[PDB]
């Protein structure tokens, strides 16, 4: 009983607890790495979609002025004003970069 | 971009397996202690002389030379681990500086 | 009285758990990092092309 | 008097149940998550294209 209570009960069981503790810590750390990668992916996706929207806003006025061309009028105030709109749109987009 | 991921992937595994070999080492040392004092345990077939000459072997050979050699080998493992991690960190800087250097010129 | 065989085999299984999970995890993490850099590059090209047109 | 062999083998079968079911489940769950994100992206594209036409 001295061997049973000094060897296993004195040194082995706390070593088991220590190994278990390292397992817990590594588990927690890797789960944190997973949670970080989640944030990364979702932020990247949002960053892309927002830029897609911003581009399509310019594309709208672009195609609009393109069909405003085919009146065969270079003096159409609609066409001039849509051009003014597109200029300021491009200025505000470039100022963002 | 492929090797850019391969670098980090090997790096994390390196950092994990360093501590995992460290744990293996500490599980190994006390095993060798138990084996040494158990080999020194059954030397009681002689009188009191055979006891102390057995513990003399256990306390002079393993306790005197083997364990510091284990510590020295562990130290070399630590140093190489640190050096290789530094090499990884340097390669990171290299890749990112190259990418920035390219993109700036693209803009220009 | 010291089940050291069973002790060591337990430690083996315990370590083998973490080996397998590190092995499975870090590869996929590196795949993520690659895709992140690729999307970054695509983004840079697209924005650059737009700006240069504008 | 302590059927510890039978005890351990019982625990083995019990654990092996949950191993198999976790293994079968989580793959299909990840497939679902993928399809969810894909449908989301398709939705975003379709709505965007409509809005940009309108």
């Amino acid at each position: 009983y001295s061997i049973a209570a000094g060897v296993v009960e004195g040194k082995l069981i706390p070593e088991l607890k220590n190994k278990l503790k390292s397992v817990q810590n590594f588990f927690t750390t890797l789960s944190n790495t997973v949670k970080q990668a989640n944030k990364d992916i979702d932020a990247a996706k949002l960053k892309l979609t927002t830029e897609i929207v911003a581009i399509g806003e310019i594309k709208t006025e672009t195609e609009t002025t393109r069909f405003y061309v085919d009146y065969d009028d270079l003096m159409l105030s609609l066409l001039k004003e849509a051009a003014k709109k597109m200029i300021n749109t491009c200025n505000e987009y470039q100022k963002r970069h | 971009n492929n090797a850019s991921g391969k670098l980090l992937a090997l790096d994390s595994q390196l950092t994990n397996d360093f501590s995992e070999k460290s744990s293996y080492f500490q599980s190994q040392v006390d095993k060798i202690r138990k084996e040494a004092y158990a080999g020194a345990a059954a030397g009681v077939v002689a009188g009191p002389f055979g006891l102390i000459i057995s513990y003399s072997i256990a306390a002079g050979v393993v306790e005197g030379k083997l364990i510091p050699e284990l510590k020295n080998k562990l130290k070399s493992v630590q140093n190489f681990f640190t050096t290789l991690s530094n090499t990884v960190k340097q390669a990171n800087k290299d890749i990112d500086a190259a990418k920035l250097k390219l993109t700036t010129e693209i803009v220009a | 009285v010291i089940p050291w065989q069973t002790f060591d085999e337990t430690i083996k299984e315990l370590s083998r758990f973490k080996q397998e999970y590190s092995q499975a995890a870090s590869v996929l993490v590196g795949d993520i990092k690659t895709l992140l850099m690729d999307s970054q590059d695509k983004y840079f090209e697209a924005t650059q092309t737009v700006y240069e047109w504008c």
